[PDB]
């Protein structure tokens, strides 16, 4: 539920702070009052009594100089804390957030959250907590000094403050509901206008464009609102602060001319009043300026807040020692469909793959064939079954050990920036020469750590050296092979443009001298040709189970499928 | 930097009106400000009598004033809010007909996110210009000086005294600006390669999650970081709090104090005559300082305008240039061409000297070391872009003398996007003809293997063809290759590239390939040798130049490229 909890508890610097901060208001609430006085002398028969209270006005300020000062710096120092506080935190966060939380838009929004909130939080004490804090008590400390000298004056402060307050925070509200039902208006007419950029090129084609381009066009002309509903509620927005003011400075000013008139107080000192009360007004408008920085700031913290109070998932107390041997994984009518609606659903798949072959799930377009490897790694959650690879349950498991028994190759490969024997080595900060060399030469990848110009040290990360497509994949399924964890589960890049990249999955495959559990999604015939077990999949539940040979006796939908396979790979295009 | 690069040039009529409301803010500021000159006056009226009426004078004219410089603003944003729509409206009208004229292959260069961003976030960032950053630019601005001069027309002697602060100011803030020369770029430079990797991290969560040892990296890139930040900040520490501590109300206070005291003692002045600096004179300072706050806030709107007139001054298509008399020797087909020579972003040429023909129906391939320009000669036939020297002729008329409609009823053209619009299915397999009596649609559906797909469908035919529409890549090719077959434009560009996605769901896409290339002039874009080894000729290139062609043994048997490009260990 934290908002914006930065800090540990520390307690130390915090209440100091808090009280050199107090201390450091009464320092100028003393200094006005003290002010009070002065002008008592001036606009007097003795012009020369002044002096002294000169002197306890310098007093006054230098005090509040020195307080200043060492806030000033207390305040840089919370800061740098908070700033390191709160990013390792949210780097700390971010791997445990719920997979399916990430998506188009909030994946950008978690991108702003840590990468542009350096400047903007360093400064943040410094410049929005002591300046707006320190400006609203002093109102209220001025008008307490002030009651003892003049109660007529002092109690008419103490209940217009809160007036000026509640002012302040309408205006401010009235604002921002102005701006957010502009820009919505702006987004709800610009859409057509992003819609119609996208099509541009099936429209002309389709020799469309003009009566297309003229709907659009008279709709968007036709369409006004007037607006002016939005200029009502827009200008209270502007103009209440300033009127609120302009009203509490005629009202203070009567009621101190008024009391001059009856002869309760004096003319010499009813200037001092007023001057104070002028003192007075000034946080009010100081605190009006601070708006924009607020708002910028709210932006900022709701970025960053958003992205600290994302779900979470969920393990305990997980029992591992190796698997034993190599495990067994089973399935119960799992059913994950992202919400019951839109979504691959899997509404009632159920096997045993037994404990270690080869087993390719093969099966028409609808990528369920990609969350049940989700399922049997770890990543997602079974909303209603139970994978218990081996014996146990994975889901009742403990995260240190449930990322320990899968490796897993993507579709879509994706390596970090670096040395691409710093991402081989990504798997197992050990890993001897002999584990690396074995990995490096069973993905066929030796050839490109040997054609490379410094060698196995070039630095990927983005825009490769060429490191299109099958490089990075048999990067990939080097380091995936690396990794010691007894369940292989491959997924099969789409790539159908190398033959060294379909060796190197065969040979990773069915060659490893080791012993595993081994899955693969599979289309690539030559891949399913070894696997002696294949799983058909369509709208979740699976639709067949076999050895290859048996499946293409029973003639079902598994004979098409291969009879449209050995047909789609030598499709001619001459014409006649 | 002055009057007029392409900024102004924009802003072509928002200068009479904006001029108005400029004066208009400074005379309501004006009218703000004023409340203190009217307390200074009855301070002094209060020290020489009172009385009954004077004094109510004196607050109805106060009254009055609150009532007229509310109004005046009241006034101000209403006509600033007027005059904002009809420009937003013309800006919006020919930016749209603008973008009805740009060549196709501007939309593949922008992208997805560029378009979205340019329209809303420049029309968005503007309309608050216009609205919030001038009136109160403006009225920062005027306010100091105001101020400055009521205070020099009272006394001469306190406003000099009082200039020394911000002299203080001044030459700390320009002895700060001499610490952080190269360290502001840099800081720059570091905040856009965090922004990258941050991108680069989470894009690949999922590794993360299984290997947990690849995130060493962005977690030393992000200590590295936060050190930067911190030991670039430590040193400034009291060069920024002096900064500050001379500007505060508190130090200008005590200024006035000793200033004043030492004039009045002595009988150098009145005393009423210093009522103006108790009053607005002690926040002088941090007025100041506004200034520049007031004059930055104007960046964003500006780079905005100059961004959006840079895109809107972009070159159109060619002219529709001297209709010529066709048929030297050609026919409807017969695409001839000629030393193209496109290049784009001119220093480096991507295209060379060619001269090809495609015969009247047969098939033509453009194998070639990918990358090396192979697909950009094609698009170029579609009028993605004009040539630069030589012409192409569909038949005996060049491209450029043919209108958008005689253009698309001759060349149709399949690529490796979708492209579908927003409406019934019905209507996206009958775009080329938008009348089609609902069975024509239903053959060239079920000439695509496509009908088994959209009967099965929620509400089959009229499902509105949403981003959510549950479809993917092969299912919907078939959905606009069903489309390009009521066309019937008697030439074909086949991006080859498009049988081989979603492997799974391709044998039906062959089969309406297969079915929708009968006897009509194509121009296949290879992948693979084997799949197009018995078109009717081969053309290889590399950036340009091509360098043989002719049929499939031809190029096989000569030493060819071809036969060091059909060696792969067949494969």
């Amino acid at each position: 539920t934290w908002i914006a909890l930065v800090p540990n508890d520390h307690r130390a610097r915090l209440i100091g702070f808090a009280l050199l901060a107090f201390c450091s208001v009464v320092a100028r609430a003393v200094g006005t009052v003290l002010l009070v006085p002065l002008m008592a002398a001036l606009f007097g028969e003795a012009p020369q009594r002044a002096w002294l209270w000169l002197g306890w006005l310098s007093a006054a300020t230098v005090a509040g100089w020195v307080l200043d000062a060492v806030t000033a710096r207390i305040g840089i120092e919370l800061g740098f804390a908070v700033l390191n506080h709160t990013q390792h935190d949210v780097a700390d966060r971010l791997p445990v957030v719920r997979l399916d939380w990430f998506t188009a838009e909030n994946t950008a929004t978690a991108r702003q959250a840590i990468a542009a909130t350096g400047p903007e939080l360093v400064g943040l004490v410094v410049n929005l907590v002591t300046p707006l804090t320190s400006a609203i008590l002093l109102p209220a400390v001025i008008a307490l000094a002030l009651l003892p000298i003049s109660w007529q004056l002092g109690v008419a402060a103490l209940a217009g403050v809160p007036l000026l307050l509640g002012a302040l925070w309408a205006s401010a509200a009235f604002a921002r509901r102005a701006d957010t039902a502009a820009d919505k208006a702006n987004t709800a007419l610009t859409e057509r206008i992003i819609e119609f950029a996208r099509t541009q090129q099936a429209l002309r084609a389709a020799r469309r464009v003009e009566p297309a381009r003229s709907l659009v066009g008279n709709a968007l002309a036709s369409q006004h609102t007037a607006t002016m509903r939005l200029l009502g509620m827009q200008i209270p927005g502007q103009l209440l602060f300033s009127i609120a003011s302009q009203l509490a400075l005629i009202v203070l000013a009567g009621t101190t001319a008024a009391l001059t008139i009856t002869g309760t107080l004096t003319v010499p000192e009813a200037i001092a009043l007023i001057v104070v009360m002028v003192r007075y007004l000034e946080p009010f408008t100081a605190v009006s300026e601070l708006a924009p920085a607020l708002e910028s700031t709210r932006a900022t913290l709701g970025r960053i807040g958003s992205v600290l109070t994302a779900p979470v998932m969920v393990a305990g107390s997980g029992t591992w020692r190796d698997g034993a041997v190599v495990p067994r994984i089973e399935f119960d009518d799992v059913a994950f469909g992202y919400d019951g609606g839109s979504g691959p659903v899997l509404d009632g798949v159920s096997f045993c793959l037994q404990p270690g072959t080869t087993t390719a799930i093969v099966g028409p377009s609808g990528c369920g064939k990609s969350t049940i490897l989700a399922l049997i790694a770890g990543l997602h959650q079974p909303t209603r079954g139970r994978v218990l690879i081996d014996g146990t349950d994975v889901a009742t498991l403990d995260a240190r050990a449930q990322q320990a028994v899968c490796s897993v190759v993507f579709q879509h490969p994706y390596l970090f920036h670096g040395t691409i024997r710093d991402n081989v080595f990504a798997a197992d900060p050990g890993a001897s020469d002999d584990q690396f060399a074995q990995a490096v030469r069973l993905a066929r990848v030796d050839e490109l750590i040997a054609r490379l110009p410094d060698g196995a040290n070039t630095i990927v990360g983005e825009a490769g050296s060429a490191l299109s497509g099958g490089e990075r994949q048999r990067v990939s399924i080097a380091r995936a092979l690396l990794k010691a964890a007894p369940v292989l589960l491959v997924d099969e890049a789409t790539s159908a443009l190398d033959a060294e990249n379909e060796a190197a999955v065969v040979d990773a495959l069915a060659a490893d001298p080791r012993s595993r559990t081994r899955v693969i999604v599979a289309h690539r015939l030559a891949s399913i040709r070894h696997a002696d077990r294949v799983l058909f999949v369509d709208d979740g539940r699976v639709v067949e189970d076999g050895s290859i040979s048996e499946l293409l006796t029973a003639g079902g939908r598994f004979s098409q499928f291969w009879r449209q396979q050995h047909e789609a790979a030598e499709w001619q295009i001459l014409a006649e | 930097s002055w009057r007029a690069q392409a900024a102004s040039r924009l802003l072509a009529p928002l200068k009479l009106p904006l001029v108005l409301s400029g004066v208009l803010a400074a005379l309501v500021t004006l009218a703000q400000l004023a409340p203190f000159v009217l307390l200074v006056e009855l301070s002094r009226l209060l020290v020489s009598g009172a009385g009954a009426h004077r004094l109510f004078t004196v607050g109805f004219a106060a009254v009055g004033l609150l009532g007229t410089g509310a109004l005046l603003a009241a006034a101000l944003t209403l006509w600033l809010h007027v005059i904002d729509a009809r420009f937003a409206r013309a800006l919006r009208l020919r930016l749209l007909s603008k973008l009805s004229r740009l060549p196709l292959g501007w939309f593949t260069s922008r992208g997805s996110g560029s378009i979205k961003k340019l329209v809303t976030d420049d029309t968005l960032a503007l309309h608050y210009l216009v609205t919030h950053a001038v009136p109160d630019a403006v009225a920062a601005v005027v306010a100091p000086v105001g101020v400055l001069v009521y205070l020099f027309v009272v006394d001469w002697r306190v406003a000099l005294v009082l200039f020394g602060p911000v002299l203080v100011y001044l030459t700390i803030t320009s002895s700060l600006t001499i610490q952080s020369g190269p360290r502001i770029v840099q800081a720059q430079r570091w905040a856009e390669k965090m922004n990258g990797e941050a991108g680069s991290y989470l894009e690949g969560q999922p590794v993360i999650r299984v290997f947990g040892a690849a995130s060493s990296s962005f977690r030393r890139r992000l200590d590295e970081y936060i050190g930067f930040l911190v030991a670039w900040q430590r040193p400034l520490a009291g060069k920024k709090t002096l900064m500050d501590l001379a500007t505060r109300p508190a130090t200008f206070l005590w200024l006035i104090a000793a200033t004043g005291t030492l004039l009045v003692a002595t009988h150098r002045m009145d005393p009423v005559n210093l009522l103006p600096f108790m009053f607005l004179g002690t926040t002088f300072g941090a007025r100041l300082l506004g200034i520049a706050y007031g004059l930055g806030g104007l960046r964003t709107g500006l780079l905005a305008a100059r961004h959006l007139q840079v895109t809107l001054d972009e070159t159109e298509l060619a002219v529709r240039e001297h209709p010529r008399e066709p048929l030297d020797g050609e026919a409807p087909a017969t695409v001839v061409f000629d030393h193209v020579t496109f290049g784009y972003r001119p220093g480096v040429p991507v295209i060379q000297d060619v001269s090809l023909t495609l015969r009247p129906g047969t098939v033509t391939a453009l194998v070639g070391p990918s990358g090396s320009g192979k697909s950009t000669l094609a698009t170029l036939l579609a009028r993605f872009h004009d040539v630069e020297r030589g012409a192409i002729r569909v038949g005996g008329q060049d491209i450029r003398s043919l209108a958008a409609d005689e253009l698309y009823t001759r060349v149709g053209f399949v690529l490796q996007e979708a492209q579908l619009v927003h409406g019934t299915a019905a209507e996206n397999i009958a775009l080329a003809v938008p009348d089609a009596p609902a069975e024509q649609v239903q053959v060239a559906a079920r000439e695509a293997q496509i009908h088994d797909r959209v009967l099965r469908l929620p509400d089959g035919y009229d499902t509105v063809l949403g981003a959510n529409s549950g479809l993917s890549g092969g299912e919907r090719q078939r959905l606009t290759i069903a489309r390009a077959i009521l066309g019937d434009t008697p030439v074909l560009i086949l991006d080859e590239a498009t049988a081989f996605a979603d492997p799974e769901s391709e044998y039906l896409v062959q089969q309406a390939l297969n079915r929708l290339t009968r006897d009509r002039t194509v121009l296949v874009i290879a992948h693979r040798l084997h799949t197009i080894t018995r078109a009717d000729q081969i053309v290889v290139l590399d950036h340009g130049r091509i360098v043989e062609r002719g049929t499939h043994e031809e190029l096989l048997a000569a030493g060819g490229r071809y036969c060091r490009l059909w060696d792969t260990g067949q494969g």
